[PDB]
């Protein structure tokens, strides 16, 4: 089934590979930071943990192993470029799925990276045979378990142990302090719980960007590489345009097909369109980083275990509020609620500073907060930025709105979405009498009714005031950092 | 419930 004289692998720039000194591991988000001036133009990097860094994968259990049976899903190779969806596979256990990726790879190639990557290409855009293989992704790990290790309160002291509080495990990342995402109560899966990623030879995931626009870690637990294609970020429209103009039947019939997770682009055909792509590849106990808004995609040379998360640094703050916007122009529904991380970032970061003005003990998480708010800060900019924006969208509502100020339990329980935009309501939301428990965005305030002023009000969390006090708060303002302190 | 995507 193998042809290699009829190979097509393309020929691809490496993205950069780091070699994160025990050091530098001993802090993520600082870490991810240095990073980012050196690889957030390539999209995607490969991060190599320091010497000896290898923590013990519970999933090797047999207990486990040999009996959690997860679903998969079949994916026709050749279908994913030229020609919908992944239909139901057979369940699996890793044992299982091993054994019969063996059995797969005997079969079709009777095996280097290049080759599996020359003849995987080869299938994609030329399509002699159907080649089905099957994919057990989005797997939560909550309910199946985690590539990591988790602390176990009676047992003898283990490295174990020091890896389950490691901050690299995947359990930990997402709320680290300077990850907005710890400001989310809920334990959101695949955005905040890590995702396990079981693979067999060919197995797919087709181009994408994370939710809002988020971080990606993907740790690679075990078993054969992960080939990785990454586009910088600042190059994502681009891309998008060149999918437009090279599968325009697909998005004819499809014009949502972007965010469907099936369809698969060559990166010679976007080198040969002007988007610069990027190749990585994950072996075996290592890191793979997506920078935001960086489209991902590649697959798998065999047998493999990963398990992905999403995180967010103040720096993400800026595109997690473009993300959300966009959506609101796509009217799709979000995963997360952006103003509450950026209002959480933002309070944390007050606390901070009023505890420097009562000459409390500088610590390294007070350090890190400060470091990113003042006129020329991050979060500061972050903030300004979606004050404005609500201040002029008020500015546009017609006089005879009124104001209720939305009780704290609004969003807790709830997502609250604009009917029209889904845009997310953690901060403000429009309303009428004709309309109770249904809302619509400071945008689209408008379009939710025909009645008069009279009968239409909005539910404010905090007052104009209140909202440039927090940005003057994280300016220097001791008042304000008072105020804001105690909220 | 409140989940990332899926193809
Ligand atoms: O490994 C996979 O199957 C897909 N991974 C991701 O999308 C990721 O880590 O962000
Ligand atoms: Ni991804
Ligand atoms: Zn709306
Ligand atoms: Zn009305």
């Amino acid at each position: 089934r193998w042809n290699p004289s009829e190979a097509c692998r393309p020929l691809v720039d490496d993205a950069p590979i780091f070699y994160p000194t025990n050091e530098d591991f001993d802090d993520p988000l600082g870490y991810i930071e240095k990073l980012r001036s050196k690889a957030e133009s390539y999209g995607i990097c490969r991060i190599v943990p320091p010497v000896a860094w290898r923590p013990p994968c519970p999933l090797k259990e047999k207990k486990i192993w040999e009996n959690s049976k997860f679903p998969t899903r079949i994916q026709f190779i050749d279908l994913l470029q030229n020609r919908f969806g992944f239909q139901t596979g057979p369940d699996f256990t890793l044992a299982a799925f091993q054994k019969y990726d063996e059995y797969f790879k005997e079969c079709y190639f009777q095996p280097k990276v290049k080759d599996l990557e020359g003849e995987y290409w080869r299938i994609v855009e030329q399509a002699t045979d159907e080649v089905e293989v099957y994919y057990g992704a989005d797997l939560e790990t909550k309910k199946f378990g985690s590539g990591f290790p988790k602390y176990k309160p009676g047992y003898p002291i283990s490295e174990a142990d020091q890896y389950s509080q490691c901050g690299w495990n995947l359990n930990n990342l997402s709320r680290l302090p300077g990850s907005v995402l710890a400001f989310e109560s809920c334990d959101i899966s695949g955005v905040i719980v890590p995702w396990l990623y079981v693979g067999m030879c060919f197995s797919t995931f087709c181009w994408h960007v994370e939710d809002h626009h988020l971080y990606s870690m993907n740790y690679l637990h075990t078993g054969d590489p992960k080939v990785w294609y990454g586009i910088p970020g600042n190059h994502a429209e681009s891309f998008e345009n060149v999918m437009k103009k090279r599968l325009p039947d697909l998005f004819e019939e499809q014009p949502d097909l972007l965010h469907q997770l099936v369809t698969q682009l060559s990166p010679r055909i976007l080198k040969e369109e002007g988007v610069p792509v990027y190749r990585a590849v994950q072996r075996s106990g290592e890191f793979i980083l997506t920078f935001p808004k960086a489209y991902h995609s590649g697959f798998n040379c065999g047998f493999n275990c990963a398990e992905a998360v999403n995180v967010a640094p103040v720096d993400w703050l800026v595109h997690g509020q473009n993300a959300v916007e966009g959506y609101s122009k796509q009217r799709r529904k979000s995963s997360l609620s952006h103003d509450k991380l950026l209002l959480g970032a933002a309070m944390e970061a007050t606390y901070c500073l009023w505890e420097l003005s009562l000459s409390k003990k500088k610590t390294p998480v007070i350090a890190r907060w400060k470091r990113v708010c003042s006129e020329d800060g991050l979060l500061t900019k972050a903030v300004k930025k979606r004050v404005q924006m609500e201040e002029e969208r008020l500015n546009h509502l017609q006089d005879g709105f009124s104001l209720r100020k939305m009780e704290g339990d609004f969003d807790n329980k709830r997502e609250r979405e604009c009917f029209l935009c889904f845009y997310d309501l953690h901060m403000s939301a429009s309303s009428c009498k004709c309309s109770p428990n249904r809302f619509a965005c400071l945008i689209h305030a408008k379009d939710l009714c025909s009645c008069e002023s009279k009968d239409r009000y909005i539910l404010i969390r905090h007052t104009l005031d209140e909202l440039w006090a927090l940005v003057r708060a994280l300016e220097g303002d001791l008042d304000a950092i008072d105020l804001w302190a105690s909220k | 419930a409140r989940t990332k995507q899926t193809a």
